């Protein structure tokens, strides 16, 4: 009689489950602080469900599907709820990462409510990826922190685009923001492709003036490195290091409208380095790491 | 006074017959022991280990990485 | 300041994108003359300064993000009309004031 | 609010056919089946 | 081919044997190109000459010949990292230089010649950085090395790296893992970077090594080894410490750059105000003439030590012991052993001829080395003309 069975509990299940992520989804709207206390709730279903199965049902065909009807029943709806644009914009899940970023420098003292933010928000997020592989949680998730990438990177160039200090800060800034997605959402690709887009569209929406600027910093950056990590001594051997980590936040220029800015005055002191000493390898080495970012070669 | 304000420790790791087929290094291809009438000549690679052509072959048309050592295999043509 | 005048440059570009190249349309226009008049005004601004302050300063940077969002509306655009004169009129109440200070401090 | 419930199949309620473990009455609304009826116990808040 | 051999036996013990070797190779090119017009088969026959002369030599000049190769390569990187202006042009003569020196690829000389060029490395990569040099110097002279031990070494260095970033993830799931259980039932400190090394490729000695860390560095260091360790050990292989490595001091004003030993040796020294030898030997337990080593450089001027030998306080330096180079007064018995035993399986195994991988898995368990040394015996004995291959079967070993 097994068909009939499968059928009724299958749309039973279902139904119920969606019922019950409306229910939660309208409750996490009203008070946006009730992620934290959505974590254990997930947590209780998902156990009593796993022993209704492992106790009745034999087949591990039937186990498993009986679980992905109520993942995608339950999960689903959930996330496409709590990560979903406001009228402001500003989703549950994208302020919960906001604030998780904003509070990360002071939550180093094991004894404070920063840690404690901290560690719920990161239980949280592997929780809701703990069963990925493109789904329609995962791509909710992706497109949250692509959006809170790209807010951080936007609040800080226009801030400082101005002082001297503005490609350390952007280096410094891409590796925060790297360990961070790591950390909470797992070592993933598409979130890499995620933190990618966030910079390149944050520098995008800017002004060409701006945008002039920020390329001729990026080049005299790089030159003053090469000057001199080729001159000095051991403070040259150690610039050199720095400077091979940071081609990587630079790299996201290879393919917008400012290639063809930075190119033009990555000419200008690439002659003077060139007609004062020889083609050195580090013009070599520098070029075959960040080759494809010029268009005109 | 000193104060050390970074460090940089170092550590070593430390711890054979055709392990892929398990017969004896010296010995026979068991993938033809089973079809006796013996052609498999010994294999060697830059990672150092030494495997039978016919395992090898078969593996490699599956995989390409040496399954002892998760380096892509390169067959070793010194010498020769 | 460096946000401030980041805002007014892209102000006065979107301006120039404007003007270089119906009752939405009417809308649209009011919002425009505010904003070229609004970005007069932070230009007069950023060059006074280069040659309640946190509540000034607050209120001077909330009126230069509204009239960046409605010139962003309204080159994405290309009751109603009482909010857009209200608006006109506010901003350029504040474009006289702020003249007014600069007049009385040089 | 038509609740997907598969490929090709999907909910909507009728009407309330009863009243009655936290003090609060349940309703047994019945579910209109769109591609038979499901009955199913719904709590207060979750029928709101 | 006269003219190189002419060349090798008159000078292969002066100091300048490298620059002369290479001036002689880019003048006998320009000649050639000069006579004969621009041509490949000229060059073919000028690589083939220098590669005969070379071979048709002894051993400890051959040894001597590779000792003088890495040296000559290790000195230009040194010199055009750590100088200034003449470091650049070292830097364009070695990447100019390094064409001539390709000529060891293949022959039986690159065993030796990789084996003396990973001490230098070795001493290079923990002293300075995995600089981009060693890289492209890599990328240009890869391939003369038959086991390819160069580019593990550089492997192994990234390899730490992202152990490193394991590890900060592992700790933070251990917290995490607490604070959950903490709650469900209620319900100015020193930078440390570890690296591991794999003694298939890093000729780590036997006499630097630290087997009771606890004795000698302080508790907090030995806490974080032990951290390490544990994790380490949770997610895999042992780990055995050694003296070997580098820091970065603050006295004072003074930014100084040590080694682990001698790090260790100020450090306690921070605690009194003046040490004596034989109790450092006795506390430490390591090689004296190391000790020894690393004392030379803090005694002498601009140290901050000084020496009375008892050792007192003396009132960006860089206080690292240069390297001390080899020198080429065993490798030699070790052919002659292989080439002995090689000769014995080949005349006992009938003349039907054996396969060469075979072979080395024969000589391997007679021994029972390396296949590259076994393979090196095996083109020396072919060359000296004791052995064969049979042109029916290429991988025929025929005794002659
Ligand atoms: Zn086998
Ligand atoms: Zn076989
Ligand atoms: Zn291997």
């Amino acid at each position: 009689f097994w068909p009939l069975f499968r059928e009724q509990l299958c749309r039973r299940t279902c139904l119920f489950y969606t019922i019950r992520a409306q229910a939660w989804s309208r409750d996490i709207a009203e008070d946006h602080r009730r992620l934290l206390q959505l974590c254990p709730r997930l947590n209780r279903v998902l156990r009593h469900e796993q022993n209704f199965a492992d106790r009745f049902l034999p087949d591990d065909e039937a186990a498993q599907a009986l679980g992905k009807t109520c993942w995608e029943a339950l999960v689903s709806p959930l996330v496409q709820n709590i990560t979903s644009p406001d009228a402001e914009g500003v989703s549950a899940l994208g302020w919960l990462l906001d604030q998780y970023l904003e509070q990360r420098e002071t939550s180093r003292n094991p004894l404070s409510r920063a840690a404690s933010f901290a560690s719920r928000v990161r239980r949280l997020c592997h929780l809701l990826v703990h069963v990925e592989p493109p789904s329609s949680s995962l791509r909710n998730i992706t497109q949250c922190w692509l959006s809170v990438v790209q807010e951080q990177v936007s609040r800080f160039l226009a801030a400082a685009w101005r002082a001297p200090d503005f490609v350390p800060r952007y280096c410094k800034l891409y590796e925060h923001l790297q360990r961070a997605g790591s950390e909470l959402f797992g070592p993933r690709a598409a979130f890499m492709l995620a933190l990618r887009s966030g910079f390149s569209g944050a520098l995008l929406q800017q002004s060409f003036l701006t945008a002039a600027h920020m390329s001729e910093q990026f080049a005299r950056y790089i030159d003053q490195q090469i000057q001199g990590g080729l001159i000095g001594g051991a403070p040259g051997v150690e610039m050199l290091g720095q400077l091979q980590r940071h081609l990587e936040p630079i790299m996201v220029l290879s393919g917008l409208e400012l290639a063809t800015t930075f190119e033009h005055f990555y000419q200008h002191y690439m002659a003077d380095r060139l007609l004062s000493f020889g083609s050195s390898w580090l013009e070599g080495a520098v070029l075959e790491q960040i080759g494809l970012c010029f268009p005109n070669r | 006074r000193f104060e050390v304000k970074k460090w940089n420790a170092v550590a070593l790791w430390a711890w054979d017959n055709c392990a892929i087929c398990r017969n004896h290094i010296m010995d026979l291809c068991i993938e033809c022991q089973a079809n006796q009438a013996e052609e498999c000549t010994v294999a060697w690679g830059v990672c150092n280990h030494a495997f039978h052509f016919h395992c090898i072959s078969r593996w490699l048309k599956t995989r390409q990485v040496c399954p002892l050592d998760n380096r892509e295999w390169e067959f070793q043509k010194y010498g020769h | 300041y460096n946000e401030r005048c980041t805002f007014h440059h892209q102000a006065r570009e979107f301006a120039v994108n404007l003007r270089n190249r119906p009752r939405s349309f009417t809308f649209l226009n009011d919002a425009c003359q505010g904003l070229e008049q609004a970005r007069k005004v932070l230009a007069y601004a950023c060059v006074y300064s280069f040659y309640y302050m946190d509540v000034v300063e607050q209120q001077t940077e909330n009126l230069e993000l509204h009239t960046n969002a409605l010139q962003i509306l309204l080159e994405e655009t290309l009751d109603c009309l009482s909010t857009g004169m209200e608006l006109l009129r506010r901003i350029q109440e504040r474009l006289l004031a702020i003249l007014q200070h600069s007049a009385q401090d040089f | 609010l038509m609740v997907p419930l598969g490929p090709r199949l999907q909910a909507y309620p009728e009407e309330l056919i009863r009243q009655r473990h936290d003090g609060h009455p349940e309703y047994l609304i019945r579910w209109s089946v769109l591609k038979e009826h499901i009955l199913m116990w719904l709590s207060a808040p979750e029928v709101y | 081919q006269e003219q190189v051999s002419r060349f090798l036996a008159a000078a292969w013990r002066a100091p300048d044997f490298v620059p002369r070797y290479c001036k002689l190779y880019e003048h006998l090119q320009r000649a050639g190109s000069e006579l004969f017009g621009p041509r490949a088969a000229f060059m073919l026959a000028l690589r083939s000459g220098f590669s005969g002369a070379l071979l048709q030599q002894s051993f400890l000049t051959a040894a001597h010949m590779s000792e003088q190769f890495a040296r000559y390569i290790d000195q230009q990187i040194q010199g055009g990292l750590i100088g200034g202006a003449p470091g650049v042009e070292m830097l364009g003569q070695l990447q100019r230089h390094l064409e001539p020196i390709m000529v060891l690829s293949g022959l039986e000389l690159a065993t030796t010649f990789e084996h003396f060029y990973q001490h230098y490395m070795a001493d290079r990569l923990l002293s300075f950085g995995s600089s981009w040099l060693e890289g492209a110097v890599l990328e240009q002279i890869g391939l003369c090395f038959p086991n390819r031990l160069p580019q593990l070494m550089l492997q192994s260095l990234s390899t730490s790296e992202e152990l490193q970033r394991q590890f900060h993830l592992f700790q933070l799931q251990r917290l995490d893992k607490l604070f959950l259980e903490q709650e469900d039932e209620e319900e100015p400190s020193p930078a440390i970077s570890i690296l591991v090394l794999s003694p298939r490729c890093w000729p780590v000695s036997p006499l630097c090594y630290l087997y009771h860390p606890r004795k000698c560095l302080p508790t907090e260091f030995c806490d974080a080894l032990d951290r390490f360790s544990s994790f380490y050990s949770q997610s895999q292989r042992r780990l055995q410490w050694t003296w070997l490595g580098r820091a970065e001091l603050q006295f004072g004003k003074q930014i100084l750059h040590v080694s682990t030993v001698q790090m260790w040796l100020l450090l306690k020294f921070n605690q009194t105000e003046e040490v004596s030898v034989e109790t450092l030997l006795k506390d430490s337990d390591l090689s004296p003439e190391l000790l020894l080593q690393a004392l030379v450089p803090l005694t002498s001027g601009n140290g901050p030590l000084t020496l009375h030998g008892v050792l007192r306080l003396h009132e960006a330096l860089w206080l690292i012991p240069p390297q001390a180079y080899l020198n080429v007064e065993t490798l030699e018995q070790k052919r002659n052993l292989l080439s002995c035993l090689l000769v014995r399986i080949l005349k006992a195994h009938g003349e039907k001829g054996l396969h060469i991988d075979q072979l080395v898995c024969l000589v391997l368990e007679a021994w029972q080395c390396t296949s590259t040394d076994v393979l090196s015996c095996i083109l020396h004995l072919l060359g000296q003309g004791y052995v064969k291959r049979r042109d029916d079967r290429p991988q025929i070993l025929m005794y002659a």
